[PDB]
């Protein structure tokens, strides 16, 4: 039979009647007096749906161009497809119905960026929620920026103190390198953070002011109480003045949590565009991943590893590329990444931890069966690598770091060998106990972020055998004791020289001999 | 819509002729004065109606076999493996860049054939059986399928002459019959090929000297190795003389 | 901006062409105007190549196809709301949804002819007292007040009686289920009494 | 009360469809 | 002769072209766009549509932006007067020391060599 | 030196440490250098480090 060939449809279209009553409905004779709606910068919503609108019309619209329903709340345009565009909302979409209007902005998304944002708790779209009033001092910076060249950089030359002694000797970190904090739950992570934005305000006031650290915070996916706790402890350290708190908690959209370390990223460059240095914590940056996956799965891309898209590394790797030294051409500023990816049981294995852990220089691996060891930090000290390595260790923390981590690698391979108590080596005893002395120096209190030049006179009186007399369990008070008995000079002059001197290691090598230690 | 209110449509049913006299001498021209902008129909030949990743799936090709040898204009072959309703999706052999959409695919009539016999005995060929060594084309060959049927029960004898590999512990633990389907299973860089090329080596040996029907000749399948590998097997089967 | 609501709801993609097109011509009033176009491009697609061409095709170009149902539709008397579907439907390739859209728009009609139809298989020709008291059982099953049509089909398998085809719903009042119930009845009694 | 008197439109499971007009 | 954009989804750009379609592997120009933005085709989509891998970021397409094609894979300038220069991609300088000196122009997609012309030479 | 899809710091060093150390010269003495570097790192959408 002849007819068929045209019994089943063929579309070419899924919203086909949408562009059949854009033709229609003006055959009527009495509707072609602007009886039509314009579609060419307006745009009609076709379905809402779980933070996701998709609309028709919107010809003229970028990708990735932030769009604003007549509701009031903002979208970005992202899914460009041929017959509709598939755009986001940052905000609740309970107030959007079918047949609103779509009324392009002409803008890429934009937060201000400037001097004035410092104190000021923002999302991951600009505006501030600490009832202080709008940004002021501000000027509007595009979120999604081209990265950095291979000109625009030099390198990574001076040290970024953080004030605890697992990482400032072991994993050493200087002023321009992206260094991740991976870990378990209830690890530490968010507390090694917190005292490398403390230590800032600790030394801010000892350096001129292009020497200086402007912290800027991004919490991504945490609770309000979390970051309400966390804005009222940096002002009670005083600390708000250098740190900016970027904010997208859970109840927040998800694309505000996908935006949010972009725009603390684009807030926190104008400090590296003008010859600052900055200094940024992505936290929580799983929870970024996990808000970028909801947002890629409810518009209709093809899922893959955990079920996450493809360009989940690009995601990751266009945030992470903005953290850079520039040359003295560009300014000689400086942005230090801190990403926080948490892992599930150890398993490091996982897609979104190999691949911050394939872009990131250095990894602070924070292991759960050594917290609860005592050793808090919980850096598992064979596992974090720092590839800028000694090219930014303070020097005089040098001349021992190399020991200590030596002294650390023997006592690491001493284990399954010190649960028989009658085995004696005399030899595998002394590297046994002197791995005990050097691990539990490194303890630290949360909050309490030691200065450099403190932490290399209490890591010098430790590799040197000065507590080498105490006994295992009275070494975090005697680290104090240490510190508190020696002369002043001491550190007033390591913190200026540079270095520990010929003409300062007869000194202090004497000031350990007039302590008094717990034990003997 | 269902079935049975769509299939009383093929009877006429308009009670009015205002619209299909005048335009059916209307049609004619308006379809003449676009016939530049046309494409030849296909009926039983085939039509690219798209292509991508190796995969060009062709509109057309009414009387293709499954699994028929279709060349395309542009010289390269291809192999109708999947037949959908209105489209043909056949797979590339080569470099698919050079068919668009739009291109001619011409059926062959040939389920997938290699040249096989005593003069391709010393070749190097591609999985086609073309060969690319290149001392002239197969000279006393003939072509056959490719995906003939395995020999059943009664076409089968049991096991019984040795394959001697020339390797010790294959000959002294697990020992190969001359009819016997044995895998070389490990991990890489373990020496899978070693005793592939020991057994190939070993039957050049024994070839001369069993009398003219023991004679057993080895065949060797490269899939996905480099160029230089298959090269370097060349040249040590030149060189010992296999 | 003030449409007039289709009297029965449908489904999706090429229903709502067939109900936008109902409420177009019903603000027009040329509803019985545009079925007989629809009809007539039914049976022109059956009748030339040419035009089907232009829809089951992949390999014709947009652009002369829209140019094509242009200048063709330009004259003739057609609608302007025939005119404009089908330059809507070319523009998209959807002229193969003439078919589809054409029954749906066909079933609103009906609806709204405020016609229902039935079909009375029959043994015998039917006489004119046992059509007009067929017609009083018959009305029984419709719901409202319609205008029932009933059409005539004769089957010889039926020994006697009638059995309506309404196309939704099936009364068989006919003697051969009669007896095929019959026979059903007894045998689940002689089991057990 | 034609507007704003929708019918239900398909039902999978605890899922609800309603068509309005 | 020119097609334009139909549909921007991540990296990946679809360009309808209406008639003479480029091939595979070949590079388009994206004009109107701030940086310059490199396609290269993937596929063919079926309906006069490529499927294009876009060289840098699509933030700022437009559905309908005019595309024009080169008739060629990505071409690169070559040889003598690359050396000490970081070239990028699709061939420019990154170095910011001025354009590249061309010896010859070659497109960067072509064949492995041949089985003949091989060296077993350990 | 394709660096296919690496860290951006890395290659200023590699950049850096051929202009130190003689490969890549800079300035009128370039026709002596024998190094082109081809950098597609990670800042790159993938079809850039595709086919760098
Ligand atoms: N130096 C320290 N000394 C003693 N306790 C510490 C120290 N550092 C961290 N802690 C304790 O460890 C816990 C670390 O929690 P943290 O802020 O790391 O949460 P998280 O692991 O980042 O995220 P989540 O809450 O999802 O697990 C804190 O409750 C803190 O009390
Ligand atoms: N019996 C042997 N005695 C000494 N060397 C051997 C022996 N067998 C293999 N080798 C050496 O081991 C190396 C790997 O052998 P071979 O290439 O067969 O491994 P393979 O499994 O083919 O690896 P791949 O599959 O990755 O190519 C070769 O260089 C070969 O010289
Ligand atoms: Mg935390
Ligand atoms: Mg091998």
């Amino acid at each position: 039979k002849a007819l068929d060939e045209l019994r089943k449809p063929k579309f070419s279209s899924k919203y086909l009647i949408q562009h059949v009553s854009q033709k229609l409905i003006p055959a009527v004779k009495e509707w072609e007096k602007s009886y039509q709606p314009p579609v060419i910068h307006l745009g009609r919503v076709l379905s809402v749906g779980d933070g996701i609108a998709r609309v028709y019309g919107l010809k003229s619209v970028q990708a990735g161009e932030l769009v604003c329903f007549d509701s009031g709340v903002k979208g970005m345009a992202l899914n460009l497809q041929a017959d509709h565009v598939g755009v986001v909302v940052f905000g609740n979409d309970s107030v959007i119905h079918q047949g609103d209007l779509v009324y392009r902005t002409g803008q890429i998304v934009n937060v201000p960026i400037g001097p004035g944002t410092l104190g000021r708790v923002t999302d991951g779209l600009g505006q501030p929620i600490d009832g202080k009033g709008p940004l002021t001092n501000v000027r509007s910076s595009l979120v999604e920026v081209k990265a950095p060249g291979i000109i625009a950089r030099q390198s990574v030359r001076e040290p970024l103190f953080t004030g605890v002694k697992a990482v400032d000797a072991l994993v050493p970190i200087g002023r321009g390198q992206r260094e991740l904090i991976i870990g378990d739950r209830q690890t530490g992570k968010t507390a090694v953070a917190i005292d490398a934005i403390i230590h800032q305000k600790n030394c801010n006031e000892q350096v001129p002011k292009a020497q200086r650290v402007y912290c800027v915070y991004v919490a991504v996916g945490q609770k309000r109480s979390t970051v309400a706790q966390l804005v009222k402890l940096f002002t009670q350290t005083g600390a708000m003045r250098y740190t900016i708190m970027v904010s997208a908690t859970a109840s927040d959209a998800a694309p505000l949590q996908f935006l949010a370390p972009y725009s603390g990223c684009a807030m926190a460059e104008y400090f590296r565009d003008t010859g600052k240095h900055g200094l940024i914590i992505y936290d929580d940056l799983s929870k970024q991943s996990v808000a970028y996956r909801q947002m890629s799965l409810l518009l209709r891309r093809p899922p893959g590893r955990e079920a996450f898209p493809g360009d989940v590394f690009y995601l990751h790797s266009r945030l992470l590329e903005r953290a850079a030294k520039l040359s003295k051409e560009l300014g000689g500023g400086s942005l230090t990444a801190f990403p926080v990816i948490e892992t599930q049981a150890g398993d490091v294995s996982a897609y979104i931890a190999t691949n911050v852990i394939s872009i990131t220089d250095g990894q602070i691996f924070l292991e759960t069966e050594l917290f609860y060891k005592g050793i808090r930090p919980a850096l598992n000290v064979g596992l974090s690598v720092s590839r800028v390595g000694s090219a930014a260790q303070f020097p005089g923390m040098k001349q021992v770091a190399g020991t200590l981590k030596l002294e650390l690698a023997q006592y690491r391979e001493v284990a399954a060998f010190a649960q028989f108590g009658s085995d004696l080596d005399a030899a595998t005893q002394y590297v046994l106990e002197r791995g005990a002395r050097l691990t539990e120096m490194l303890k630290q209190k949360q909050f309490a972020p030691i200065p450099i030049e403190r932490q290399t006179v209490a890591v010098y009186a430790a590799t040197k055998g000065f507590l080498d007399k105490v006994r295992v369990q009275d070494i975090v008070a005697a680290e104090e004791a240490v510190i508190s008995q020696v002369n002043p000079a001491v550190f007033k002059i390591l913190k200026a020289n540079g270095k520990i001197t010929p003409a300062l290691d007869a000194h202090l090598k004497a000031e350990l001999r007039k302590v008094k230690l717990p034990g003997a | 819509a269902d079935a049975k209110a769509l299939d009383e449509l093929r009877k006429p049913k308009f009670s009015s002729k205002y619209l299909i006299q005048h335009v059916s001498q209307k049609l004619i021209p308006a379809v003449k004065e676009w016939e530049k902008s046309y494409q030849p129909p296909v009926i039983h030949l085939g039509r690219v109606l798209s292509v991508g990743d190796g995969i060009a799936r062709v509109y057309g090709l009414k009387s293709v076999q499954a699994g028929e040898l279709v060349c395309f204009d542009s010289g390269v072959k291809g192999m109708a493996l999947n037949l959908q309703a209105d489209h043909v999706g056949v797979v590339v052999f080569g470099n698919d860049s050079v068919i668009h959409q739009g291109d001619l695919v011409y059926r062959t009539g040939q389920i997938v054939n290699v040249p096989i016999g005593p003069g391709t005995l010393g070749r190097v060929t591609d999985g086609l059986g073309q060969p690319i060594d290149g001392k002239g084309p197969l000279t006393n060959v003939r072509s056959s399928l490719v995906e003939v049927k395995a020999p059943g029960i009664i076409a089968r004898q049991s096991v019984r002459e040795p394959l001697f590999t020339g390797v010790k512990a294959v000959d002294a633990l697990v020992p190969i019959g001359r009819g016997q389907r044995e895998l070389i299973i490990g991990d890489r860089q373990t020496g899978k090929t070693a005793v592939a090329i020991d057994a190939i080596i070993h039957q050049k040996n024994c070839n001369e000297q069993v009398p003219k029907a023991q004679r057993v000749y080895c065949v060797y399948v490269a899939v996905g190795q480099k160029r230089s590998t298959v090269a370097q097997l060349v040249k040590l089967f030149t060189q010992t003389g296999a | 901006l003030k449409l007039p609501t289709a009297p029965l709801q449908l489904s999706g993609t090429s229903a709502q062409i067939a109900t936008l097109l109902w409420q177009v011509a019903a603000k027009e009033n040329q509803l019985d105007k545009v079925q007989d176009e629809l009809y007539q491009f039914i049976e022109l697609f059956k009748q030339h190549s040419e035009l089907r061409r232009l829809a089951t095709d992949p390999f014709v170009p947009t652009l002369v196809r829209t140019k094509i149902i242009s200048s063709v539709l330009k004259d003739s008397g057609a609608s302007e709301i025939t005119k404009k579907l089908f330059e809507a439907l070319a523009d998209e390739g959807a002229l193969s949804a003439l078919l589809e859209v054409t029954v749906n728009y066909e079933e609103l009609m009906l609806a709204h002819k405020k016609e229902v139809y039935c079909t009375v298989i029959t043994a015998e020709p039917l006489d004119k007292l046992e059509r007009v008291e067929l017609t009083k059982k018959a009305e029984k099953f419709v719901d409202a007040g319609f205008k029932l049509v009933m059409q005539e089909k004769i089957d010889k398998k039926l020994l006697g009686g009638f059995v309506i085809e309404f196309s939704d719903r099936r009364v068989d009042m006919s003697t051969a289920k009669k007896v095929e119930e019959f026979n059903n009845f007894v045998n689940k009694l002689v089991l057990s009494i | 009360p034609a507007i704003d008197a929708g019918y239900v439109s398909q039902v999978i499971g605890p899922v609800v469809d309603v068509r309005f007009d | 002769d020119a097609g334009y954009v139909s549909q921007v989804i991540g990296p990946v750009v679809d360009v309808r072209f209406d008639g003479e379609l480029p091939s595979i592997l070949s590079s388009l120009e994206v004009e109107g766009h701030s940086v310059r933005l490199v396609l290269e085709v993937a596929q063919h989509m079926g309906d006069n549509t490529v499927r294009c891998i876009a060289m840098d970021s699509t933030d700022g397409l437009v559905r309908g932006q005019k595309v024009v094609d080169t008739g060629s894979p990505i071409k690169v300038p070559v040889g003598r007067g690359t050396l000490g220069r970081i070239m990028n991609v699709i061939g420019e300088p990154v170095d910011e020391q001025g354009p590249i000196d061309a010896a010859d122009i070659w497109s960067i997609h072509r064949e492995a060599p041949e089985f003949t012309e091989q060296s077993t030479e350990q | 030196f394709a660096g296919v899809g690496e860290r951006t710091r890395e290659g200023n060093d590699l950049y850096r440490e051929m202009i130190e150390s003689g490969v890549i010269k800079l300035g009128a003495e370039r026709g002596n250098s024998k190094c082109t570097l081809v950098y597609g790192q990670m800042n790159e959408p993938p079809g850039a480090r595709a086919r760098v």
